[PDB]
């Protein structure tokens, strides 16, 4: 996406949680994911 | 959905 990287879904959540998940990892994360951008 | 809603308890 725009903010963010090719494993990624941002979804906040009903409660508050804006997860950046990975998909290639499947790892919810609250951690910029963007930092991973070097996998490319 | 099969989105990512599975908070990270911590």
């Amino acid at each position: 996406q725009s903010f963010l990287p090719p494993g990624w879904e941002m979804r906040i959540a009903p409660n508050g949680r804006p997860f950046f998940y990975d998909h290639n990892t499947k790892t919810t994360t609250w951690e910029d994911p963007r930092l991973k951008f070097p996998v490319h | 959905a099969g989105s990512p809603n599975l908070s990270p308890n911590p």
